[PDB]
Order: structure tokens, then C-alpha cells, then sequence
């Protein structure tokens, strides 16, 4: 009771005491809900200061309460006409911050005064606020009058309004009736490449980012577009930077053999991308994404800036992790040593998911090209034999993938895979043994009793090893059909009786039909001859990188997932 | 006072960093490996000091593996403190012996055959703090003479009541049931009360376990529990918990009358009747003290009168009366109150005297749902709603539970469509509506769903026939909405691929206008809904021979059949090779109806109760 | 029954501590770690009966230290609310005077006033008078 | 583009809590400090997603100043904002401790009213805080 006491005072310079120390208990957590008229009574001043401290009170109150706000229209009218331009915006601002359903029919007719007049901060304001009312409550038939007036506010000499006017009119544009901003013609993008150069930076990236949604009719435009963005290389870092990669990567439509500007253009992209590999982590971390998008996109960019990749002992993991893939996307035949050594060196580290990684891309090196695969196979024999498990899984995975990779010429190693089974948890590395031992079954005599051991829980075990399973023993049946009726009549069963998974269910019927059909057509299906797989190293579904592309600087590219999959 | 830890804490505890205390560790090993290791020892104060220091250390998050034998010397002693100090190091720390543990053993029997409360009762909380396999073989069968055969102090009562209760907890198999029991279970009214708490929590135990054993303890807790409930507001003052008469006391009486069954002497359970609605009258009245502990007390004594008298299940009137308090607790301001009685009306709720009565305060819980916004209080609120279901009002408890799913933070919303797909499934007459609360299921939140969900959904739709053609069309018109979810995308591409034949008679739902929607949606998907598709795929080749060309041309290209995974390479090159032969008659006869599901094991039931606890 | 009794701090250590089975040397730590999580996430307009996997813990903000009392299901909360309510008062008028300094320095004090109203899992004493005239007793010898 | 501004303390407290959308409420505040300070799982990435909502977080001296966002924006965007802030906070009040951001509650919240509205940074140069900022 003691703060409504130490609150109503006739100083004001207690006043203001009692302003900031219910701030500060609202800071802290303490509820004063009920001095809120005296605030509002007291809020009848002329101090900068307390203007600013009421007003940061009045939003972070009355944003939970419209009914006794609605008479502050009057004030917030009156505070708006103050001949000094910063706490007519101050005002316009924490007037637009209130969003109920009962300011805007009050707000609609002051706010159209504010739009026109001589000042860039009120005219900046004003453009924020009505960016701010268009998010919720605005749609109306006077709101297009809103926003066509502030789509022609465009027409201004300060940066800094244009741009967040821009800025603003990429964020409501995601309202998509068929009719997309109905701008950004030719004069209109001439204009913005201008301003883009009177700009700041945060203006710069603001249209850097609207500009990507634009289609050139010609490669003039294009060519134009492409020398006009190209300064942009500031020290900003990560934002300017890949805001003009992902521009420059999108307006590459013209022909790869033209007149040489496309070469230089591509020359062009190294030096800068590059360079964003030296400043904060988690900046570097970003950069390393967007790198390893566009190395997935364009091989023939980042073709000798192998050495920068090398990981580095003070890094932290992600970027090390990341460095690594990278470091794989550009290893060729030139780099294979010391690519191996530097894989070699990090496959003796403490970090699980750094060696495990590190194991698999030994082996995808192996995959790349031949030499590789020969010197890999070696070094995942004596990974194999250090004995450590998760190793062992993940090279039991990787030599799955060269077997499948290369048809008939690591044979002898797979009598040491089937030595050590018993150390298998993982669904990935079973599925992989499994698979293993189903296609060369010819050359083992001592399947069967794996199998069998792997039937003993069927149930209990993901889907993913269930399925590798049944088609692992339909094809050693169809390869050894003699002595081999007892374990398929057990699976199929247990596939087509107690599975819950109509998936399983399905292919338990689709082999059953056909087993008991005809052997021949049992033969030539299951067995037939699975062509080569060429480089199929870690790679995305091309129709996915192509959406991506259009998405370099946002978190679809960190997170490496379409904007659709995620709100 | 003792300056030593005194010293030990101010300084010690204001310091910098962990090296810092790890080198005064490391001092301190270097004085113990001084004065310990050798030298000559004294007695109390020296022996005294450093024990507590290095429990004390211990106690900060430090280890220590060795110095207790010279510490358990300690426990042959005459003064208290050095007992105390001593019977507390050996309690808190348990070590792996053979020679000093039966050292132990000697000291604490040394120590028992005294003619103290104090050594007793220290030798007794040592007992019962630790248990081990040595005081379980030793403190089995002798304890109950010091609690039946003797006259001694209350304290040393009830800490050898409570020892019986730990080492009939940890080491049930060698204590007896001699001809022990007759004064113990008579001692329940013995004075001071607290030996009356002691006995009552040991025989509530014994009776949860062994219940024949002790029936005859009935007559004197109810006799006790009539007399506690209304004897004089200021009787043994010294035993009243602002102005409530004994609650802990109280609580454990009916929490002992709860383990068994109605009492059959007839007077015995009315006077049981009698003080319950002396309870609930008295809990009627306004409270005496504005003091919120006073209703906290009040209020744990009834609802522990109300949990035994749901646990009777015979009295409707008194049944009715807690319904009519539970009602009334729907709305007290309290959060505590609120919680409990949700609680205990969800207890209640399987009672068949009361389930109309319960579910007249539907309108009441739904309100709570709607407007307290907490987490605990929704969970219990759900649950509740839950439990009273009833067909009776089927659509309307969907719709709010819907609702609440569509404001459900991060696992609530896994909890709700579990048991909204279980209720759902349970409670339908038109099939119909099942299927069209499933895809809401699916649309609304379709990420945090389930893996089993779909699996019984795709059950259902396969057996029930009929419903299958409404089936396939809601998903048709769902399918080429803008919003898709994944697991959407596996139900409608197993359903449609299965049941398109209903469909193609619609020019809007031509098989061309299917294969198209389903390959846009196969680009952006996970590994099993690329196999589901491509299954869809090769059932389509078998039922609409219109599109057996486009669907070839689709599963040849280089993408979908040079792919990185095992599955989809074997399945498309399965798939290709059946499209490529296509006798006509092989192809056919593969592909049959797929007779439907049987009732297995309906595992959403089994999910939902490993999910509990 | 009565699992464990802590008392945890605004950082998170474990200025008293009472198992009354056998917990491993992680297991105490993981299950100290959760209960802070549990509990300092957690405000006034809350409801004390926050329930974790199999248990349910009865809470209290006092200064600056979380009595938390970890029981069974099927027990009462109000009880033992009030029965640490109860704990915290003879506490109170024991040292007349409570803060996390003088638990640190007196903790011997702590654990045998824990185990003079706490023993086995149950509740021992319920009233201040006798166990303060016991304790009481035994401080002039 | 930045959705609601959270810092936080060394134990798992709240300092400033600033929000600037409908969508992030007092779940934003309990999903950081539970799923953020308090896992037990060290090996994390910057960004982190928690029922399609983003929280990104960087460390100076010992807290946690976290910007939370509920649609796609840049994430260089953000990084560079707080980088940025960070920088600033330096610039008027030297080193960062839990005791220096209690001591300018009123100084803060003027400075990230000013410094940033509804998710877009204007400008933080210096050519323009120092003209209209008390102290």
C-alpha cells in the first residue's frame, strides 16, 4: 500500500523518482497495476525524459488492457501536432504499439498527416507504423490508399526512409492475391540500385533482399543488375556479403559460354565468400552453411581455396564439422593426400560425432575416386581394428556404401565385418551388416545363422532394419532355394501377421505373390543388376537446393530445411 | 563455540575459482598426511574437528574414499557430541567392508544396552538412516521387544517403530510374525500421541502389506479418530495445528482405515458415519482464523476423509455430499484447492452412485480449461474430462479437447492427440466422423502427432469398407489444399493409391490429376514417404493402365533410380522390372484386394499406458 | 512415504540433503540438476504440487532456499505442505533467526532436527513444543 | 525481422525482457531458459529451433543474450545485431556484468526502443544515439 503513498506526489521531480522506480519494479516483477491512473494523470507533462518513461509504461501496460486506454486517443492526437519532430514520432510510435480492434477506426484519419511532411526521421516513423498496423486489423478499403501512399513515399532523397519504406513493403508482400507489389519496373529498380548506393548498410541489405524476386526480361537488365551490385562488398560481413551472393546466384540465368563476364563474374565470388571465414564464430559458422549450399549448387567456384578449409584446433565443433563436409565437397585427385593425413590426424580426437564424422568422411573420399577407396579401405580396416564401436558402426555403414559403390572388389573384407557383429546397436549399422550379408550370400556359408539370429526379435525395432531384413533373406532364399524354406516362411509371417506397419505388410505381400508365382520372374526382379550410383556423396534432392537457392541469406539455408517447413 | 569451522567456512567458501579450492584440497591431504598418517591422536576436540571437516567437505561436493576407522573409533564415547558427530559420518557415508563393518556392528550393540533415551534413540536413527545387509541380519527379531516387551521412554518407541518399518521395507523376508503383535496394535491408544503417530504409520504399512494380520486395530482408530474430531477446541493444546484438531494425526487414521474394507460390526461404521459428517459439517462452518495454514489443514483433513470415503463406495449420501464440496472447490480462489479437487474428482469420477453428478459440472471443468491457462491445472483438467466420458456427449468433449490442441504448448499437445485419437476411436457410431477428426488431427498439428495414429487409422479404413469411398475423397480434397503436412502426405498416398478406383468416375479427380498432385508432393519428403509414394506408384501401373506410361517415364530417371538410399533403389528397381515384363497376368494376380486387418492389438491402448508414469 | 528432502539455493546448491534409499553418485547430482529446473522456472501464481516421471514434489520459497519434499503419488499434498511449513517454523524459533549462512555453519543442527521429525520415509513429530524442549534439553550438557 | 530481445543471467535469471510481437510470450521465456541454459547437452548449435520458433544466443562474459524470431529472417541480420548491441553496451558502460545491466534498467530500455522497432535495426553507428540519448 506504501507505493500509492510514495507514487501520489506534488513534486515532480518526485514524480519522476516514482516514475523510474515502478519501472524498475516492473523490472523486477513487482505489479503496480493499480497506480495506473495516477500514472496516467501524471503522464500530463512536458520533460523529454518522463515522456519517454511513461511512454515505455503505457505500452508495456496498457498493451494488456484497451478499455481504460481508449480515452488516451485524445492525448496521443494532441502530443502528435508538438511542433518538435522527435516526440511527434516517439508518440506516433507507441500510439501505433497498442493493437486492438478499437484503434484503428481512431487512428486512421491522424496517422494520413504524418506520412506528409518535411522530416526523414517522422516520415521513417511513420512508415514503421504503418508496416506495424498492416500486420494485424488492416486490410480494410482505405489501408490500399495506406500502402499507396507509402509505396509512392519511395520517391524521397533520404536512405533512410526509402529503405525501411522497402523494407516494409517486402514484409507485407507476403499477402499473395495473384498480384505481386505491382513494382519494381525497370525505372523503379534503376532507382533502387541508386539509392542501394546512397544507402546505409541496413538499407543496403534491406534491398538487397527485396530485390531477389524480380525476373529479367533481357540480358541487358541482367548485365546491368550484375556490374551494379558488384561494389558490394563491405564490412558488414556475413548480412551484405551473402545478400549480394545470393542477388548475384539468382541473376545467373544467362548462358554459361557467353562473352567473358560470366567467367570474371564467377571470379569474382571467391576473393569476398572467402574472406567471411575470419570473423565471429557463430558469422563463420553461417558463412560455412551458405558455402556449403553453393559448393552443392556451383562445384566450379571455391576450385583451389582448398587450404583455408583445414580445421583448426581452436574452432569450435560446429564449425569444424561444417569445415569438414566442405573440405569433402572440394577434395579431387590433386588434394588426396593430405586430405587423407588431415582425416587421419582428426580421427584420433576425443569428440564422438567429430570422429565419427571424420570416419565417414574417410569413406566418402574413398567413394570420390579409386586410389582413394584403396588407401580408405586400409585405414577403415585399422579403424575396424581399434575396436572402438561407434567406429565400427559407422565404418560398417561406409563400407556398405563402397560395396555398393564398387560391385565385386572388397570381397575379402567381409569375412572380418562378420567377425565382429555382436557390437551393433545402431538401426544404420544393422541395416547395413544386414544388407551386407544378404547380397554376398554366395560367399558365405555362415548367413544363415546370422539371419536367424536376427529374427529372433522381430518386433521391438525400427521399421528401417525390418524391411532390410526381409529383403536380405528373400534374396539368400533366391540364391540358396534348397535349404532355405524355414526362415522365409518365418518372416513372412511375422511380416504379414503381427507387423502393425501397413508399409511392412505391403512388401510382405509383394514378395509372397511372388515367390509362389514364378521363380524366373523371382530371379530376374529381385536379383536383377543394380546400375552404378556415380558420386551420390551427401548430396541434396536437386529440386530442393534449386528452392533453396532462392533463400541463401535466410535460416532456410542454416537450417538446411524449406521456409514451408517452419513457420 | 568451535573457531576451527567456523574459520573453515568463512574462508573457504568466499574464494576464486575451482583451482583455487582444488590446491587447498590438495593442503589439506598434505596436513592429513602429517598428523594422521603417525603421530599420537587425541581423544575428543582434535578427532571431533576434523571428522566434521572433512563431512563438511564431502557435504560441498568433494569425494573422499578413506579415514573412517579411526572416525567409527569414535563411537564408543561418553559424551554427546562426539556420538552425534560420529553416528552422523558413519549414516552419511557407506563404504565396502568386511573387519570394520562387524567393528560397527560391535560398537552400535555396545552402544544399544544403555539406560539413556539419548544413546538409544542416536543408535536407533543410525539404524533406520542406512540399513544394511549386517544390521538386517542383527536388528531383526530384537527390536520388537524394546517397542512390545518393555516400559521405556515415548522417543525410543517411536524410533524403534520406525526402524521396524525400515527393515520390514528393505529386508521383509526374516522378520517374523511371532507373538509380538498383541501390545503393539493395543499401544494405538496409548497418550502423548506421538507413539500413537509411530504405530500408525507401522501398522498402515504392515496392513498395505499383510493386511489379515492386524484386523483388529479397527475399533481403537476409529474410537481414536471419533474421539480427535470432536473432543474441545482447546484440549491438548500442545497437539493443535492452528485451531484444527490434530491433522497429521488425522490423515494417517484415515489413511489406515483406507486399507481396509468396511468394518463388519455395525456400530463401528456408524460411528465411522458419524464423524465423517461431523468432518464435512465442521468444514462447512466459515473459518475460524483468516490465517491460510488453518484452511490448508482443514481442507488436507478433507479431502483425505473424502479420498476414504470414495475408497468405501457404500454411503450415497455421504458421496453426495463430497460431490457437492468438490463442486463448490471448482471455483475457490486457491490454485491448491483447484488442483486437488480436480484431482480427487477424477479419482471419483469411475464411482457409478455419482457419474451423473459428475457430470453435471462438465460446463464447470470446461470453464476451468478455458480460463486459467496454467499447465498441471489443464493436464488435471483434461484428464478429468477424460474420465468422465460417457458417449452422451461425444462431439462436444472432441471439439474442446480440438480446441485445447490448438492452444497446447510442446508435449501436451502429443498427450491430447493420443487420447483424442483413442477416445475418437472408441466413442464413434458414424465412422464418417472419425475419419474427418482424424485429418483434423493431422492438420492441426500434424509435427508432434504420433507414429502409431496413422498406422490404426489406415487399419480402420481398410477394414470398415463402406466408409473407404468418403474416405478417399476427404483426403483427395485435403491433398491439393496449400497446407500439407508429412504425415498427411503418407496417409492420403496410401488410402488414395488403394481406393482411387471410387474416385476416377469424378472428371474433377482424374487418375492424370492424382499421379500429378502425389509427384509434387514427393520432391520435398522423408525416406518412408518416397517408399509409401513409390508403392502408391506401383499400384497405380496396376489399376489405371491410362497412366502406365507417365508413371514409367517417372521411376527411370536417374534420380529415382541412381538414389543414395538402399530402399528406394530397390524399390523402384522391383518396380521397373514388374513395369518392364508386365505379362498381364503376373502383375494382376501380385496385387490383391489385401484382405483387412485383424483386431490385434489395438496398440494406442499399450502407448498410452507405457506413456503413464 | 518421503523420497528425499533438499534445500536447494537461488544458484542450485544443496545447502541440506536426505535420501532415504540408495541413490548412485550422478544420479543425485542429475536428479538435484532437475529439480532446480523444475523448480526455479516455476512462479508465484503456480500451484506447489509439480509432478515429475513417477514422483510429485511439494515446494516452498522461503529467503532464499526451495524446501522441496519429494513423495509418492497416492500421498496427500496438503500434509506435508504443511508438515514443511511446520519444519521451517521450528527452525525458526529454534535459531531465531533463519538464512542459508547459518544452515552452512550449523548443518550438524540441520540433519538432527531432520532426524528428530523425519525417519524411514514418514513423519515422526508433529508438534514445535516437545521437540523444541528435547532439543532444548540436550544444548546445556 | 528480430521478434521479442531476452538477456539473461549466469543462474538461469531474467534481466530485460522486451517483446515486439503477438507471437512471442512468456512460452519464448521458459523454452530458453529450460532448453537453452539448462540442458545438459553441451554440444549445441548457435541457432537452435524449438517448435518452429528460432532462438539464436550469444555469450559475452557471463550471460545469456538471446534474440528470439518466429518467421525466417537473415540470420547474418540478427548476428550482426547483436554483435552490434553488444558493442555498443561496451562503448557507453565498459565491461558487461550482471550488476552493470541492473544498474541501467531505464538507460536499456530507452536505448532498445530506440536502437530497434518491430524488428527492423535502423541505424547504430553512433552519429545519431548521441544527440538524443540521456544518460
Amino acid at each position: 500500500f506504501e507505493l500509492k503513498a510514495e507514487l501520489n506526489n506534488e513534486k515532480k521531480e518526485k514524480r519522476k523518482e516514482a516514475v523510474k522506480k515502478v519501472i524498475a519494479a516492473m523490472t523486477v516483477g513487482k505489479d503496480v497495476s493499480s497506480l495506473f491512473p495516477d500514472v496516467v494523470n501524471c503522464m500530463q507533462t512536458d520533460n523529454l525524459e518522463l515522456k519517454k518513461l511513461v511512454y515505455l509504461y503505457l505500452m508495456n501496460y496498457a498493451k494488456s488492457q484497451p478499455d481504460m486506454a481508449i480515452m488516451a486517443v485524445n492525448s496521443f492526437v494532441k502530443d502528435c501536432e508538438d511542433p518538435n519532430p522527435l516526440i511527434r514520432a516517439l508518440a506516433v510510435r507507441t500510439m501505433g504499439c497498442i493493437r486492438v480492434d478499437k484503434i484503428t477506426e481512431y487512428l486512421c484519419e491522424p496517422l494520413r498527416k504524418c506520412l506528409k511532411d518535411e522530416d526523414p526521421y517522422v516520415r521513417k516513423t511513420a512508415a514503421v507504423c504503418v508496416a506495424k498496423l498492416h500486420d494485424i486489423n488492416a486490410q480494410m478499403v482505405e489501408d490500399q490508399g495506406f500502402l499507396d501512399s507509402l509505396r509512392d513515399l519511395i520517391a524521397d532523397s533520404n536512405p533512410m526512409v526509402v529503405a525501411n519504406a522497402v523494407a516494409a513493403l517486402s514484409e507485407i508482400s507476403e499477402s499473395h492475391p495473384n498480384s505481386n507489389l505491382l513494382d519494381l519496373n525497370p525505372q523503379n529498380i534503376n532507382k533502387l540500385l541508386t539509392a542501394l548506393n546512397e544507402c546505409t548498410e541496413w538499407g543496403q541489405i534491406f534491398i538487397l533482399d527485396c530485390l531477389s524476386n524480380y525476373n529479367p526480361k533481357d540480358d541487358r537488365e541482367a548485365q546491368s543488375i550484375c556490374e551494379r551490385v558488384t561494389p558490394r562488398l563491405s564490412h558488414a560481413n556475413s548480412a551484405v556479403v551473402l545478400s549480394a551472393v545470393k542477388v548475384l546466384m539468382k541473376f545467373l540465368e544467362l548462358l554459361p559460354k557467353d562473352s567473358d563476364y560470366y567467367n570474371m563474374l564467377l571470379k569474382k565470388l571467391a576473393p569476398p565468400l572467402v574472406t567471411l571465414l575470419s570473423g565471429e564464430p557463430e558469422v563463420q559458422y553461417v558463412a560455412l552453411r551458405n558455402i556449403n549450399l553453393i559448393v552443392q549448387k556451383r562445384p566450379e567456384i571455391l576450385k583451389q581455396e582448398i587450404k583455408v578449409f583445414f580445421v583448426k584446433y581452436n574452432d569450435p565443433i560446429y564449425v569444424k564439422l561444417e569445415k569438414l563436409d566442405i573440405m569433402i565437397r572440394l577434395a579431387s585427385q590433386a588434394n588426396i593426400a593430405q586430405v587423407l593425413a588431415e582425416l587421419k590426424e582428426y580421427a584420433t580426437e576425443v569428440d564422438v560425432d567429430f570422429v565419427r564424422k571424420a570416419v565417414r568422411a574417410i569413406g566418402r573420399c574413398a567413394i570420390k575416386v579409386e586410389q582413394s577407396a584403396e588407401r580408405c579401405v586400409s585405414t577403415l580396416l585399422d579403424l575396424i581394428q581399434t575396436k572402438v564401436n561407434y567406429v565400427v558402426q559407422e565404418a560398417i555403414v561406409v563400407i556398405r556404401d563402397i560395396f555398393r559403390k564398387y560391385p565385386n572388389k572388397y570381397e575379402s573384407i567381409i569375412a572380418t565385418l562378420c567377425e565382429n557383429l555382436d557390437s551393433l546397436d545402431e538401426p544404420d549399422a544393422r541395416a547395413a551388416m544386414i544388407w551386407i550379408v544378404g547380397e554376398y550370400a554366395e560367399r558365405i556359408d555362415n548367413a544363415d545363422e546370422l539371419l536367424e539370429s536376427f529374427l529372433e526379435g522381430f518386433h521391438d525395432e525400427s521399421t528401417q532394419v525390418q524391411l532390410t531384413l526381409l529383403t536380405a533373406i528373400v534374396k539368400l532364399f533366391l540364391k540358396k532355394p534348397s535349404e532355405t524354406q524355414e526362415l522365409v516362411q518365418q518372416v513372412l509371417s511375422l511380416a504379414t501377421q503381427d507387423s502393425d506397419n501397413p508399409d511392412l505388410r505391403d512388401r510382405g505381400y509383394i514378395y509372397w505373390r511372388l515367390l509362389s508365382t514364378d521363380p524366373v520372374t523371382a530371379k530376374e526382379v529381385v536379383l536383377s543388376e543394380k546400375p552404378l550410383i556415380s558420386e551420390e556423396t551427401d548430396l541434396i534432392e536437386p529440386t530442393l537446393l534449386d528452392e533453396l537457392i532462392c533463400h541463401i541469406g535466410s535460416l532456410a539455408s542454416v537450417y538446411h530445411k524449406p521456409p514451408n517447413a517452419f513457420v | 563455540g568451535m573457531r576451527g569451522l567456523a574459520v573453515f567456512i568463512s574462508d573457504i567458501r568466499n574464494c576464486k575459482s575451482k583451482e583455487a579450492e582444488i590446491k587447498r584440497i590438495n593442503k589439506e591431504l598434505a596436513n592429513i598426511r602429517s598428523k594422521f598418517k603417525g603421530d599420537k591422536a587425541l581423544d575428543g576436540y582434535s578427532k571431533k574437528k576434523y571428522v566434521c571437516k572433512l563431512l563438511f567437505i564431502f557435504l560441498l561436493g568433494h569425494d573422499i574414499d578413506f579415514g573412517h576407522m579411526e572416525a567409527v573409533n569414535l563411537l564408543s564415547s561418553n559424551r554427546y557430541t562426539e556420538k552425534q558427530i560420529g553416528y552422523l559420518f558413519i549414516s552419511v557415508l557407506v563404504n565396502s567392508n568386511s573387519e570394520l563393518i562387524r567393528l560397527i556392528n560391535n560398537a552400535i550393540k555396545n552402544d544399544l544396552a544403555s539406560r539413556n533415551p539419548t544413546f538409544m534413540g542416536l543408535a536407533l536413527h543410525c539404524i533406520a538412516n542406512v540399513g544394511s545387509r549386517e544390521m538386517a541380519e542383527a536388528f531383526a527379531g530384537e527390536i520388537p521387544k524394546i517397542l512390545v516387551a518393555g516400559d521405556t521412554m515415548d522417543s525410543v518407541k517411536q524410533s524403534a517403530a520406525l526402524c521396524l518399518l525400515r527393515l520390514y521395507r528393505t529386508s521383509p523376508d526374516l522378520v517374523p510374525m511371532g507373538d509380538w503383535t498383541s501390545r503393539v496394535v493395543h499401544l494405538l491408544n496409548d497418550q502423548h500421541l506421538g507413539v500413537v503417530t509411530a504405530a500408525t504409520s507401522l501398522i498402515t504399512t504392515l496392513a498395505q502389506k499383510n493386511p489379515e494380520e492386524f484386523k483388529t486395530s479397527v475399533s481403537l482408530a476409529v474410537s481414536r479418530l471419533s474421539r480427535i474430531v470432536t473432543s474441545a477446541s482447546t484440549d491438548l493444546q500442545d497437539y493443535t495445528y492452528y485451531f484444527v484438531p490434530a491433522p497429521w494425526l488425522s490423515v494417517k487414521l484415515l489413511r489406515l482405515l483406507q486399507c481396509y474394507p468396511p468394518p463388519e460390526d455395525p456400530a463401528v461404521r456408524g460411528r465411522l458415519t458419524e464423524c465423517l459428517e461431523t468432518i464435512l459439517n465442521k468444514a462447512q462452518e466459515p473459518p475460524k482464523s483468516k490465517k491460510v495454514q488453518h484452511s490448508n489443514a482443514k481442507n488436507a483433513v478433507l479431502f483425505e476423509a473424502i479420498s476414504l470415503i470414495i475408497h468405501h463406495d457404500s454411503e450415497p449420501n455421504l458421496l453426495v455430499r463430497a460431490c457437492n464440496q468438490l463442486g463448490q472447490f471448482l471455483q475457490h480462489r486457491e490454485t491448491n484447492l483447484r488442483y486437488l479437487a480436480l484431482e480427487s474428482m477424477c479419482t471419483l469420477a469411475s464411482s457409478e452412485f455419482s457419474h451423473e453428478a459428475v457430470k453435471t459440472h462438465i460446463e464447470t471443468v470446461i470453464n476451468a480449461l478455458k480460463t486459467e491457462r496454467d499447465v498441471s491445472v489443464r493436464q488435471r483438467a483434461v484428464d478429468l474430462l477424460y474420465a468422465m466420458c460417457d458417449r452422451s456427449n461425444a462431439q462436444q468433449i472432441v471439439a474442446e479437447m480440438l480446441s485445447y490442441l490448438e492452444t497446447a504448448d510442446y508435449s501436451i499437445r502429443e498427450e491430447i492427440v493420443l487420447k483424442v485419437a483413442i477416445l475418437a476411436e472408441k466413442y464413434a457410431v458414424d465412422y464418417t466422423w472419425y475419419v474427418d477428426t482424424i485429418l483434423n488431427l493431422i492438420r492441426i498439428a500434424g509435427d508432434y502427432v504420433s507414429e502409431e495414429v496413422w498406422y490404426r487409422v489406415i487399419q480402420i479404413v481398410i477394414n470398415r469398407d463402406d466408409v473407404q469411398g468418403y474416405a478417399a475423397k476427404t483426403v483427395f480434397e485435403a491433398l491439393q489444399a496449400p497446407a500439407c503436412h508429412e504425415n498427411l502426405v503418407k496417409v492420403g498416398g496410401y488410402i488414395l493409391g488403394e481406393f482411387g478406383n471410387l474416385i476416377a468416375g469424378d472428371p474433377r479427380s482424374s487418375p492424370l490429376i492424382q499421379f500429378n498432385l502425389l509427384h509434387s508432393k514427393f520432391h520435398l519428403c522423408s525416406v518412408p514417404t518416397r517408399a509409401l509414394l513409390l508403392s502408391t506408384y506401383i499400384k497405380f501401373v496396376n489399376l489405371f493402365p491410362e497412366v502406365k506410361a507417365t508413371i514409367q517415364d517417372v521411376l527411370r530417371s536417374d534420380s529415382q533410380l541412381k538414389n543414395a538410399d538402399v530402399e528406394l533403389q530397390q524399390r523402384a528397381v522391383e518396380y521397373l522390372r514388374l513395369s518392364t515384363v508386365a505379362s498381364t497376368d503376373i502383375l494382376a494376380t501380385v496385387l490383391e484386394e489385401m484382405p483387412p486387418f485383424p483386431e490385434r492389438e489395438s496398440s494406442i491402448l499399450a502407448k498410452l499406458k507405457k506413456k503413464k508414469g | 512415504m518421503i523420497r528425499f528432502i533438499l534445500i536447494q539455493n537461488r544458484a542450485g546448491k544443496t545447502r541440506l540433503a536426505k535420501w532415504y534409499m540408495q541413490f548412485d553418485d550422478d544420479e543425485k547430482q542429475k536428479l538435484i540438476e532437475e529439480v532446480h529446473a523444475v523448480v526455479t522456472v516455476r512462479d508465484a501464481k503456480h500451484t506447489n504440487f509439480v509432478e515429475f516421471r513417477n514422483f510429485k514434489i511439494i515446494y516452498r520459497r522461503y529467503a532464499g532456499l526451495y524446501f522441496c519434499i519429494c513423495v509418492d503419488v497416492n500421498d496427500n499434498n496438503l500434509a506435508y505442505l504443511e508438515a514443511i511449513h511446520n519444519f521451517v517454523e521450528v527452525l525458526n524459533e529454534y535459531f531465531h533467526n533463519v538464512c542459508e549462512l547459518d544452515l552452512v555453519f550449523n548443518f550438524y543442527k540441520v540433519y538432527t532436527v531432520v532426524d528428530e521429525m523425519f525417519l524411514a520415509g514418514e513423519i515422526r513429530e508433529t508438534s514445535q513444543t516437545k521437540v523444541l524442549k528435547q532439543l532444548l534439553m540436550l544444548q546445556s550438557l | 525481422m528480430i521478434g521479442g530481445l531476452f538477456i539473461y543471467n549466469h543462474k538461469g535469471e531474467v534481466l530485460i525482457s522486451r517483446v515486439y510481437r503477438d507471437d512471442i510470450g512468456r512460452n519464448a521465456v521458459d523454452a530458453f531458459r529450460v532448453n537453452v541454459i539448462h540442458a545438459r547437452q553441451q554440444v549445441r548449435s548457435p541457432v537452435t529451433n524449438i517448435a518452429r520458433t528460432s532462438f539464436f544466443h550469444v555469450k559475452r562474459s557471463n550471460i545469456w543474450l538471446a534474440a528470439v524470431t518466429k518467421q525466417n529472417v537473415n540470420a547474418a541480420m540478427v548476428f550482426e545485431f547483436l554483435y552490434k548491441m553488444c558493442d555498443v553496451m561496451a562503448a557507453y558502460f565498459g565491461k558487461i556484468s550482471e550488476e552493470n545491466i541492473k544498474n541501467n534498467f531505464v538507460l536499456i530500455y530507452e536505448l532498445l526502443d530506440e536502437i530497434l522497432d518491430f524488428g527492423y535495426p535502423q541505424n547504430s553507428e553512433t552519429g545519431a544515439l548521441k544527440t538524443f540519448i540521456t544518460q
